[PDB]
């Protein structure tokens, strides 16, 4: 399962 | 024994077209699963392996949202990284995240990994203890100060804690037929003289998985290094591994030189001699 | 920057009139943009390129594929087109190789 990792840079 | 669950991320800047394409390509150990592609008009989250295929729709569909997520990331690291290194708006550039998890035989985390690279060279990259991060240069350092605030250390570790192993668990029993499959090396030595100048002996390893495998030559005990050829493991193209390794011999002493094979499918250890 | 490194190879050991995959596999090389062909006599074959992928060193690799039927006469190889280099590189397949 991908990650949902989420900040702007 | 261990094994691994590792997403491989290219984020290519192309700059001649308004988007940079995005490609992702998901690993259990050495076999693909999964991939996104951002050139699809459709672009989704697809299958590369039959045992994936019984996910359902809410699999598929979290999959190409994160997928998304993180292109729309990426994309603007594309651009926050040329203004940090005063940069030419003509040239393509490239962006690669590794992350992933690395389990024991028991499920136990050894290593958890998200990294980064811009164009070939490290830029940033999460710690042995996923609680602290290393910066290449002063470009990323800045990009480290705004991880840090931000705990994304924190998200990654509870990701790689949770989900990541979880799911490796998952596929590993899904695939089990596949990726836990001890499967041996089919073996044999070949012979090739040179006129009176001895003797290459190629001793190979075709059909095996998984990837790690040991081929060396002995004579007396001891390994044999001077022209001794050994090439780079490589794909078979159905899922198995080959690799060689040849050895130049004297004349005449063919028989004393033993190729010596260690995988995971073989019960113990093979001594292979040319006849 | 750094120039790909080719191996060019079948699947199984080629035994003549008997069907059988061809192989070259790229790897070492940044950045991505590559081009790889198989050439049968000089002739580009129709092949399949698998998914671009990298190592832990962050250098990539892909494995470009068809089927083939060994030779008699017929000569193969790999081709490959790549920014480091200023020339082509053909490597020439070999089946002891």
């Amino acid at each position: 399962m991908t990650a949902h990792i989420v900040v702007p840079y | 024994g261990p094994h691994s669950l590792r997403y491989f991320d290219t984020a290519v800047s192309r700059p001649d077209r308004g988007e940079p394409r995005f490609i992702e390509v998901g690993y259990v150990d050495d076999t693909q699963f999964v991939r996104f592609d951002s050139d699809a008009p459709n672009p989704r989250m697809e299958p590369r392996a039959p045992w994936i295929q019984q996910e359902g729709q809410e699999y598929w569909d979290r999959n190409t949202r994160n997928a998304m997520g993180n292109a729309q990331i990426y994309r603007g690291n594309l651009r926050t990284a040329l203004g940090y290194y005063n940069q030419s708006e003509a040239g393509s550039h490239t962006l690669q995240i590794m992350y992933g998890c690395d389990v024991g035989p028991d499920g136990l985390l050894l290593r958890g990994y998200s990294q980064d690279a811009y164009d070939g060279a490290d830029y940033i990259a999460l710690n042995e203890d996923l609680r602290s991060w290393t910066a290449a240069d002063t470009a990323a350092q800045i990009t480290k100060r705004k991880w840090e605030a931000a705990n994304v250390a924190e998200q990654w570790r509870s990701y790689l804690q949770g989900t990541c192993v979880e799911w490796l668990q998952k596929y590993l029993q899904m695939g089990k037929d596949t990726l836990q499959r001890a499967e041996p090396p089919k073996t044999h030595v070949t012979r090739h003289p040179s006129s009176d100048l001895g003797v290459t002996l190629r001793c190979w390893a075709l059909g095996f998985y998984p990837k790690e495998i040991s081929l060396t030559w002995q004579r007396e005990g001891q390994d044999q290094s001077q022209d001794m050829e050994l090439v780079e493991t490589r794909p078979s193209g159905d899922g198995t591994f080959q690799k060689w390794a040849a050895l130049v011999v004297p004349p005449g002493e063919e028989q004393s030189y033993t190729c010596h094979v260690q995988h995971e499918g073989l019960q113990e250890p093979l001594t292979l001699r040319w006849d | 920057a750094r120039p790909p490194k080719v191996q060019v190879y079948s699947r199984h050991p080629a035994e003549n009139g008997k069907p059988n995959y061809l192989n070259c596999y790229v790897s070492g090389f940044h950045p991505p943009q590559i081009e790889i062909d198989l050439l049968k006599n000089g002739e580009k074959m129709n092949a399949e390129q698998s998914d671009l992928s990298f190592s832990k060193d962050w250098s990539f690799y892909l494995l470009v594929h068809t089927e083939f039927t060994p030779n008699a006469v017929d000569q193969y190889s790999c081709r490959v087109k790549h920014v480091t280099l200023d020339k082509p590189k053909i490597v020439k397949w070999d089946r002891d190789h």
